């Protein structure tokens, strides 16, 4: 007993996903993880050297 | 461990490894510092045209005595087998 323009309406591709969608898929935070190396930890001290010219 | 299966992970010992960061340890510093006191950088690497010059007159002097240092070394080990080393005594 639906209109049907309101019938046809639910059936548009944005109102399916999959089951379990939202517990699942990654949503990374960074390209980064947690114990890897990146500048934070590879950058000299401020003591050093000038590395130019070597 | 799990090595050559679909449960394969770094293993402990790899994992302590990734985890010594040496974070605020510069043990080669002493070297980049000894080496700026050459100046190099101030006389010739910074100018262009005398960086040009360095790398042909190094290449220059470098290519000479490269080539005198291995001549000498050819000689050590070949020593009593080159033509030089053994003249030769005409038949009588
Ligand atoms: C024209 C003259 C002008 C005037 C005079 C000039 C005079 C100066 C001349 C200087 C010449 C260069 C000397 C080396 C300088 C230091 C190294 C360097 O480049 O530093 C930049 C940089 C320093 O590292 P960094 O991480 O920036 O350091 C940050 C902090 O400073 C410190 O950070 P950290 O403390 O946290 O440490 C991090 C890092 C610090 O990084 C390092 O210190 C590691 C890299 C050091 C490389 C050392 C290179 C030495 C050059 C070879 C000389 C050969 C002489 C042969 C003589 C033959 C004569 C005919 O260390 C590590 O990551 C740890 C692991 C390191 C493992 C290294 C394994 C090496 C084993 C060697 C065993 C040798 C056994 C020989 C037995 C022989 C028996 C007879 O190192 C590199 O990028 C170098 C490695 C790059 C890959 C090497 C490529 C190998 C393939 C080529 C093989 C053939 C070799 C031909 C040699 C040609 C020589 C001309
Ligand atoms: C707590 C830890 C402590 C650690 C300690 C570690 C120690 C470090 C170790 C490293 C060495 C340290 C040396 C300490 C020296 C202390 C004394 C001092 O005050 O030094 C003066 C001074 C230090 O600088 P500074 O006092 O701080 O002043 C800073 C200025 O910005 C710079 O001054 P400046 O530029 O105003 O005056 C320098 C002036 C000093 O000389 C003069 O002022 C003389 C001026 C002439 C006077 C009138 C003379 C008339 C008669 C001439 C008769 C002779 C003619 C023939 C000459 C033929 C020469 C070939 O000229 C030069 O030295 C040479 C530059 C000349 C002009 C360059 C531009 C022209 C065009 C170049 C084109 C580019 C390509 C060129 C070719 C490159 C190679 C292929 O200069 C130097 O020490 C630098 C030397 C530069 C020459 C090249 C060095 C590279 C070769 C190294 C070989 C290493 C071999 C390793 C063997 C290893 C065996 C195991």
């Amino acid at each position: 007993g639906e209109p049907a323009i309101q019938s046809i309406a639910r059936f548009n591709p944005d109102n399916f996903r999959p089951v379990g969608y939202a517990e699942n898929i990654p949503c990374p935070d960074t390209c980064v993880p947690e114990g890897h190396l990146d500048f934070r930890h590879t950058r000299l001290p401020t003591w050093h050297a000038d590395r130019r010219p070597f | 461990s799990g090595f050559g299966t679909s449960y394969a992970h770094d293993p402990k010992w790899i994992e302590d490894w990734m985890a010594r960061k040496r974070v605020g340890v510069d043990r080669m510093d002493w070297f980049f510092r000894a080496f700026n006191r050459l100046r190099l950088y101030e006389l010739f690497f910074k100018s262009t045209p005398r960086f040009y010059a360095f790398m042909v007159i190094g290449g220059l002097l470098g290519s000479y005595y490269w080539s005198r240092f291995w001549e000498q070394y050819w000689i050590r080990v070949n020593k009593g087998r080159l033509y030089k080393d053994v003249p030769y005594v005409y038949p009588p």
